[PDB]
């Protein structure tokens, strides 16, 4: 007996159509059971060739976590949906939160599937279970009720969230609530064990709402307040040779796109005759203090650099080896938002794919609560080795654009 | 009584109508064996008869089939199909029998008139009207429209193939200890019964078949091994597939090479050690379908030795899900590959080559890579899993590439396997400038409109040259002149260039090139036992950069 809220695509755009690609054996095997459980509760139901569009489908497991989780990339479906900011449903962005001590994300996700989707935007939900060696054509489903990992569903659903959560606000008025897609991000200044008792707390109002009217018993901790952030360093030497000044100045010459203020003048001198690298040549006097400043420029910030709500974020990484990554996170080019650096993840010295899905998910975690936005990422691999391997590591419940890139690393610049 | 099939709704796409195509100029020949046909259709109730309040019409031709007296009918639904709505088509992929676990009782039979079974949606059939010529258009002929699922219609594969499925649901629930898998109307149904329980549970399922209106014939009804299926020859412990013939004329012509490399494909899925480079280099250009190619000294070599191959017939076996998957690999040189996929020994599930020549630099690591990525996915799609790969690559040098190249790269669980030719890196530049070896400066220039230029460098030892240059690129003068420094440098030398370009082919430590010139490059950087390039920014009054730069320019 709950009325739909209508749902329409941009002017101008067809659904998404989207080939389904191969899944592992224990991953169909999930998504069949998962997906029959879905369709005898009325979640979803079968169709027809007749529906012309499709979306891609497969499973993962949370961190520390046994059981699948269907997962659907809704990313064409999103991009194509209209945005709910101008429908007034869009969610506000706290800029508190990032300042918290602790902050717990919990997964609402399976909440969205109380409340149905609108009949005639069902068709673009679409979505096909692949069989091992093609034993059965594919087994195609549509939504009913609004679906995990599409846009739409955390805007439909915020007025009953707001509802469910007005209790504990008010218990609480210090703590900080945030909701971006599946995800609930709960944020406090209380001692660790009083803050994890807090979430005990919310979740078991979730529960006494489940009663009333994957699995929400898990919640995964951030710590804000300890984020850092990787700037550009000159190194410090006592005796330079031609190589490091060589490099030094390629170095500050590109980061002079940044940084208005750099200038190499004093430096090229130091390199005017036909030397061999590895000659000890020391710093004139106007070398010295050239040096010193442009330090002391790469110290202070850059100026009109600043977040603007209605621009895409991009985000860079370098792949620097030894398990170590550096990234960095604009609007426009040059004009940096954030910079930083990972290292002993997950897959260090052995899985590259590995330690960088793990760098994507950082990055996008990072963006979701700071910005409230998930960045598109230019990634450091060859788009195959990408496509056969990412889904073998995703961990969240969300999934960012991305665009693959090759730029050899001709200046180490964001690390030595 | 026959069961209804619910029939699927079907659109035209927005803002278009009916088709209104006049009938093709039609031979008697034609004209007169197809109005046998259209009334037989009226009789079994495929099509209905009324038109004259209905404008759509699309033509309707007649070819022999192959090889036979028998005269076949086809429609020209193109302009349909155009303004028919898009389908999903829910055929995601082929079967394989290396995915096939062995049984003890199997049959396969196909569904008799699979399309004329079904039934169309009633407010579709208008559309698929036509019109048939009397004699030669002197009278007014006879109109039609369908009242089922027509052949050349593009809905019909995906709406049959869907209904197909939804019949089949109830029976394998019901029966899950047998196995069936459907492609279009052929049934492959196999199980581990009593032969007697088997050809039971095949007639249920032919007689539940019939219950919706789907036949079975016996002429398409295979009862006893070996099994013709999917274009394979299914034995009851070994599987291969039907006879392959390969073109054996003198004279070849470009669609003739089409044809024969197009074989040694569909070839090299059991054959181990099939190679198609050469033969496809004949193709390379705008060589129409009737020019004849003499084919080279390699292509013909390569030829040969696939006969030498096809010789031979050749068997695979079926999976075992007890035993892990093994992929073992193998370099044939000019960027091609081989792979045998298997459980045991010699028992091989299937083959595949990878030859793929992607991009103009490249090395044998990128490739082997590449490869490994193409085995995984279609290990995944036929069984689920990932193998277990045997590689001709050294632990250590693997290591040494993925740890040092800038992308991101991996590969699973791996082990060596010593069955040359290995994968090998050719060189390694160092990461420190190289104490006491000379250090020169490069640098190259060209007119852009003369296309004449100058590549040289100059050294901290005083040492100089420069090279005039005809018919070149300011990118190929920066490659000439770090040649010229690997030329007349030591064993040991340092480099200094402002070409990001240069340096970014270089540092990927390329084998083979499309452009001589960077193997040049090459082959001097394998012959020295130490390499430093550095990059400077051009034009910052850098060391000897700054020289070297007048001296090609001006
Ligand atoms: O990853 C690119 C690859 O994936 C496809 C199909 O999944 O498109 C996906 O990737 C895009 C980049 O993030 C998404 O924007 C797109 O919506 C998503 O489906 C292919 O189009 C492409 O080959
Ligand atoms: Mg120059």
């Amino acid at each position: 007996p709950i009325e739909t809220v209508p749902v329409k695509l941009k002017p101008g755009m067809d659904g998404p159509k989207v080939k389904q690609w191969p899944l592992t054996e224990e991953k169909i095997k999930a998504l069949v059971e998962i997906c029959t459980e879905m369709e005898k509760e009325g979640k979803i139901s079968k169709i027809g060739p007749e529906n012309p569009y499709n979306t891609p489908v497969f499973a993962i497991k949370k961190k520390d976590s046994t059981k699948w989780r269907k997962l659907v990339d809704f990313r064409e479906l999103n991009k194509r949906t209209q945005d709910f900011w101008e429908v007034q449903l869009g969610i506000p962005h706290p800029a508190g939160l990032k300042k918290k001590k602790s902050v717990t994300v919990l997964d609402v996700g399976d909440a969205y599937f109380s409340v149905p989707l609108d009949e005639d935007f069902r068709k673009y939900t679409a979505f096909t279970i692949p069989s091992i060696n093609n034993e059965t054509p594919g087994i195609r489903y549509q939504y009913n009720v609004l679906p995990q990992g599409w846009k739409g569903s955390p805007a439909i659903f915020q007025s009953s969230m707001t509802k469910i959560l007005e209790p504990f606000k008010k218990q609480n008025p210090d703590i900080v609530i945030y909701q971006y897609m599946d995800d609930l991000y709960v944020g406090s200044d209380l001692e660790i064990g009083q803050h994890r008792t807090k979430i005990e707390e919310l979740r078991q109002h979730l529960l006494r709402w489940g009663l009333t009217t994957p699995f929400l018993w898990m919640g995964y901790e951030l710590h804000p307040d300890k984020w850092t952030v990787q700037p550009i360093v000159l190194p410090e030497k006592d005796s330079w040779t031609v190589n490091d000044i060589q490099k030094l100045v390629g170095k500050l010459n590109w980061a002079s796109q940044i940084y208005p203020g750099i200038k190499v003048r004093q430096l090229s001198k130091l390199l005017r005759g036909t030397k061999a690298l590895t000659e000890v040549i020391p710093l004139t006097e106007e070398a010295e203090l050239e040096l010193a400043e442009n330090r002391e420029i790469l110290k202070e910030p850059v100026h009109g650099v600043y977040y603007d709500p209605s621009k895409d974020l991009i985000a860079e990484i370098q792949k620097q080896g030894q398990g170590q990554w550096t990234y960095q996170i604009y609007q426009e080019p040059f004009k940096n938002l954030k910079t930083g650096k990972y290292a002993r993840m997950r897959g260090a010295h052995t899985n590259d794919v590995k330690q960088l899905t793990e760098a994507v998910q950082k990055i996008t975690t990072e963006s979701i609560v700071i910005w409230g936005k998930t960045p598109k990422f230019k990634l450091p691999i060859q788009k195959e080795t990408w496509e056969t391997w990412w889904t073998e590591y995703w961990q969240a419940t969300w999934i960012p654009e991305w665009e693959f890139v090759n730029t050899p690393p001709l200046v180490k610049l964001w690390y030595q | 009584p026959i069961s209804p099939i619910e029939t699927v709704p079907v659109k035209l796409k927005p803002g278009m109508d009916g088709p209104k195509v006049k009938q093709w100029p039609l031979t008697e020949e034609k004209i007169k064996a197809l109005v046998e046909i259209c009334t037989e259709m009226e009789k079994e109730g495929k099509i209905s008869k009324i038109g004259p309040e209905n404008p759509y019409n699309t033509p309707v031709f007649a070819i022999k089939k192959k090889d036979s007296t028998k005269w076949r009918k086809l429609v020209d639904f193109r302009e349909l199909n155009k303004r028919t709505q898009d389908f999903w088509e829910v055929q995601l992929g082929i079967p394989h029998p290396a995915g096939l676990k062995k049984k003890k009782s199997v049959t396969v039979l196909d569904v008799g008139d699979a399309y004329f079974s079904v039934p169309l949606d009633e407010d579709f059939r208008k559309y698929t009207a036509f019109t048939i010529p009397s004699i030669n258009n002197e009278t007014p002929g006879i109109r039609y429209q369908y009242n089922v699922l027509p052949q050349g219609w593009k809905g019909s594969p995906a709406i049959f193939q869907s209904s197909m499925t939804k019949i089949l649901e109830p029976f394998k629930k019901q029966n899950p200890d047998i196995v069936i898998y459907q492609y279009m109307d052929d049934l492959y149904v196999g199980s581990d019964l009593e032969i007697g329980q088997h050809r039971t549970k095949i007639e249920e399922l032919r007689q539940h078949l019939l219950r919706w209106g789907l036949t079975t014939p016996d002429k398409k009804h295979q009862k006893e091994p070996p099994f013709l299926w999917m274009g394979y020859e299914l034995h009851p412990d070994k599987w291969t597939v039907q006879p392959i013939v390969l073109p054996e004329k003198d004279s070849w012509t470009v669609n003739d090479i089409q044809k024969l490399v197009g074989k040694l494909n569909w070839a090299s899925q059991i054959y181990p050690g099939i190679k198609v480079r050469q033969l496809s280099k004949l193709l390379r250009g705008t060589k129409a379908l009737t020019e004849v190619i003499p084919l080279t000294e390699e292509a013909e070599l390569e030829l040969a030795e696939n006969r030498e191959i096809l010789k031979e017939p050749v068997h695979g076996v079926y999976y075992d899900p007890s035993k892990d998957l093994i992929a073992e690999i193998q370099k044939q040189g000019q960027g091609q590959w081989t792979y045998q996929i298997y459980q045991e020994p010699f028992k091989n599930l299937k083959t595949g080559k990878y030859a793929r020549m992607r991009g103009a630099h490249t090395n044998d690591v990128k490739q082997l890579t590449e490869a490994v990525q193409k085995i995984t996915t279609e290990s995944i799609v036929i069984w689920g899993k990932t193998p277990k790969f045997k590689l001709p690559i050294q632990k250590e040098t693997w290591e040494t590439w993925w740890t040092e190249y800038w992308q991101a790269t991996w590969i699973p669980e791996w082990e060596f396997v010593n069955t040359p030719p290995l994968v090998k890196l050719w060189y390694q530049l160092e990461k420190e400038p190289i104490v006491g070896a000379e250090t020169f400066y490069v640098d190259g220039a060209a007119n852009r409109e003369t296309k004449l230029g100058k590549a040289g460098y100059v050294t901290n030892k005083g040492r100089q040259k420069v090279v005039p240059l005809t018919n070149t690129t300011n990118q190929k003068t920066e490659l000439q002149a770090i040649y010229l420094a690997l030329q007349d440098s030591g064993l040991e030398v340092n480099i200094v260039t402002n070409s990001q370009y240069a340096l970014g082919i270089i540092q990927a430590q390329p084998d083979k090139s499309e452009s001589e010139l960077v193997n040049q490059i090459i082959e001097q950087l394998i012959k020295k036992e130490k390499v430093y390039l550095a990059w400077v920014p051009a034009h910052k009054g850098i060391g000897g950069n700054e020289q070297v730069d007048k001296l090609v320019s001006a």
